[PDB]
RNA sequence: UAUGCGCAUAACGCCACAGAG
């Protein structure tokens, strides 16, 4: 049987379960594991983001040492739109307005002069004793201050604890953000995790009644088996089998392992995309589909350049 | 097998701190007993690579062949420089300077401590 | 210009040490002195 | 600069050619293998990654009659692109359906 | 030493949840309930914060300047 | 012989501990 595009467009549908900021559960119905895993792998490792690459330290008197603090700072998500920037070329130590961002972190811990009152907590004894992510100040280079409104280029989370100081200690450094894909380094990955699972279909091969219905309700996840008193006696039925986690606990009950059938619905996926905050997750899934279209267009242009 | 993305996040990252105790009396025994760490001012072998006491900066990195320390002879004037002969790039951690037991010792014992990164690579044992 | 500051191990006071003078802290006479870290550019990769 | 190498067999038939796709892994390879195996005029198709140190895949296509194995490769690329375009349209329409139903049911 | 920025296994930002975790545990929550109130659902995320030993407060008792 | 730029510097054993397979 050939590839019928019309049959695919009849049987394919997307059902959105829940979408807030930084999470998205949806369904893909009637697509194969090859393409669904392609989308999952693009979301993991090939949708580009902006992340700190070079850290120019000037003074670092903290105990969080320098090459550790650089890696520390590279793992912070930078809330930029990566589609407005470009790849820095091979060998450019100095990036321009097109392809880099700058952040200055300059925090000095001093002792709180007044209002200490011989206490013990560090929040009263010291000032700037914890270096958070709100201390990172964006340094616009070129015309980036006019291109981006104020408060747009920033880290995603302010209150990620970078380091921790004591009086006298100082962190003075400058960060350069570049664009890359998560195949290169995991700091560029835009998702917390992106994954899928096929939808389970639990069916009852035999009517289950009485205390066996309560055992059946407890051998599954809370919610899939609705045990209900129709006559006063209890019968069990499957109600929303999406909740089941395949603990397969019903296969340990010797009597009731013959009345159910756990399988999966073929080609019915449940994706979950959890953005770190760089882009909204529906935008991440759109860009992840466009990446695979770009791969196909890349090799079609290679074939047309050979011909 | 280790996940690449876990290794690229902070999984099992490390360091090793090598401390090299440098004594100009014990090793550099040429005579005259008047060697002190320092540079001859205007030396093109140590420019912006050792500090004015002939001793590397504390933030500094050390590749192979970089100047490691410089010491000058006080009764002569000639300054020597010693180069970093290890093949691993390290970052200077601290430099402590030592006297003798009386506080009368001269600027000739030092103890450089360097950090070598050593994150988990292919071939490391868990 | 730009003196070489060393920090005592005990009292943590800043000590200038030239080539010829004996090394000991000018306040407490302690024998170990740590070199001061000064502001100077070093470049690291966030990786 | 060249991402695609076409390696014909020792026979000059052009019906059994290995495609070497540089800077590529299981994503495009497995999706293309799925879309090329839908062609009735394809005798054999599989991909493999050569070594983990390298970043490329070998992709074999063997056709039956007189068509060269460049035509199923190009047709599989176009069909996978059309698949992804339709998935993009369905996904964006469903997300827009969610954002309109949600913003009006709380008001 | 210091709370990791991301979880090791998945890349979930866990570095902004250490002070929230301590404030939940001082408010007399169970550690399982305190990990639920932070939204740590996978046990990879949940061991990153459950098993974190924070050596930087012990390592800053030797703070040099003491001034 | 090695490094550095024909030139300058550095040119090892014996015990004892500890470890790897
Ligand atoms: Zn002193
Ligand atoms: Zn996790």
């Amino acid at each position: 049987d050939a590839w019928d595009q019309d049959r695919f467009e009849k049987n394919f549908r997307v059902d959105v379960v829940h979408m807030d900021e930084n999470s998205l559960e949806f369904d893909m119905v009637g697509i194969d594991a090859a393409i669904a895993n392609a989308f999952r792998r693009i979301l993991l490792a090939e949708v580009p983001t902006m992340a700190v690459e070079k850290v120019l330290v000037y003074n670092n008197t903290s105990i969080v040492q320098d090459e550790i603090l650089a890696h520390r700072l590279g793992l912070i998500p930078i809330h930029a739109d990566p589609r407005l920037f470009e790849y820095r070329n091979q060998g450019d130590e100095e990036g321009t307005e097109i392809d880099t961002l700058q952040f200055r972190l300059q925090v000095r811990c001093t002792r709180n002069p007044h209002a200490a009152k011989d206490s013990s907590d560090p929040n009263e004894l010291y000032v700037n004793h914890k270096v958070y992510t709100r201390h990172m100040t964006w340094i616009p280079l070129g015309n980036q201050a006019d291109l981006f409104p104020e408060g747009t280029i920033r880290p995603v989370h302010d209150d990620i604890l970078i380091a921790q100081l004591r009086p006298g200690q100082e962190i003075d450094l400058l960060m350069h953000c570049v664009k890359g894909i998560g195949k290169d380094h995991a700091k560029f990955s835009p998702v917390a995790t992106a994954s899928y699972r096929l939808l389970p279909d639990i069916t009852l091969l035999e009517p289950v009644e009485g205390e066996a219905a309560e055992e059946l309700s407890r051998c599954f996840s809370p919610g899939v088996i609705e045990v209900q008193e129709v006559q006063g006696k209890k019968v069990a039925r499957v109600a929303n089998p999406r909740l089941d986690t395949f603990s397969r606990e019903i296969f340990r009950n010797e009597k009731l392992k013959k009345v159910v059938r756990l399988a999966r619905v073929r080609d019915h996926y449940i994706f979950s995309v959890e953005s770190t905050g760089v882009l909204p997750p529906d935008v991440l899934v759109s860009e992840a589909i466009k990446v695979l279209m770009g791969k196909c267009r890349r090799f079609l242009d290679e074939l047309d350049a050979v011909q | 097998i280790v996940n690449k993305a876990s290794w690229e996040r902070g999984f099992a990252h490390g360091s090793v701190y090598k401390s090299e105790f440098i004594d100009l009396s014990e090793k550099i025994k040429q005579g005259d007993s008047s060697l002190v760490f320092g540079i001859k001012p205007g030396d093109p072998r140590v420019l912006q690579k050792l500090d004015d006491d002939g001793l590397p900066f504390i933030g500094a990195k050390l590749q192979y062949g970089d100047p490691y320390y410089s010491y000058l002879n006080l009764n002569t004037g000639e300054s020597f420089v010693m180069y970093y002969k290890s093949k691993e790039n390290c970052v200077v951690d601290n430099i402590k300077v030592c006297s003798n037991d009386t506080g009368s010792g001269k600027f000739k014992c030092v103890c450089i401590t360097m950090r070598v990164p050593r994150n988990p690579t292919i071939g490391d044992k868990f | 210009q730009q003196p070489m500051i060393y920090i005592c191990g005990e009292c943590h006071t800043e000590n200038e040490i030239k080539s010829r003078d004996p090394i000991r802290c000018r306040e407490c006479g302690y024998r170990i002195m740590y070199k001061k870290r000064t502001k100077r550019l070093v470049v690291f990769d966030a990786r | 600069k060249t991402a695609l190498e076409m390696v014909q067999a020792a026979g000059t038939d052009r019906h059994c050619v290995t495609f070497v796709l540089h800077e590529e892994d299981h994503t495009l390879g497995n999706s293309l293998r799925y879309m090329i195996m839908k062609n009735p005029e394809v005798e054999f198709c599989g991909y493999t990654t050569t070594h983990p140190s390298e970043s490329k895949i070998n992709l074999r296509i063997q056709t039956r009659g007189t068509l060269p194995a460049v035509e199923p490769f190009q047709r599989g690329l176009n069909e996978l692109m059309n698949v992804c375009q339709h998935v993009l349209d369905k996904f964006e329409a469903s997300i827009k359906d969610y954002k309109d139903q949600k913003a009006s049911r709380n008001e | 030493m210091i709370i990791p920025v991301r979880c090791f296994t998945c890349g979930k930002i866990v570095g902004n949840k250490w002070e929230a975790y301590l404030g939940l545990l001082q408010a007399e929550y169970t550690e399982g309930d305190a990990l639920d109130a932070l939204g740590l659902k996978r046990y990879c995320c949940r061991r990153m914060l459950l098993a974190h030993v924070d050596l930087i407060e012990k390592l800053l008792n030797y703070a040099p300047l003491e001034k």
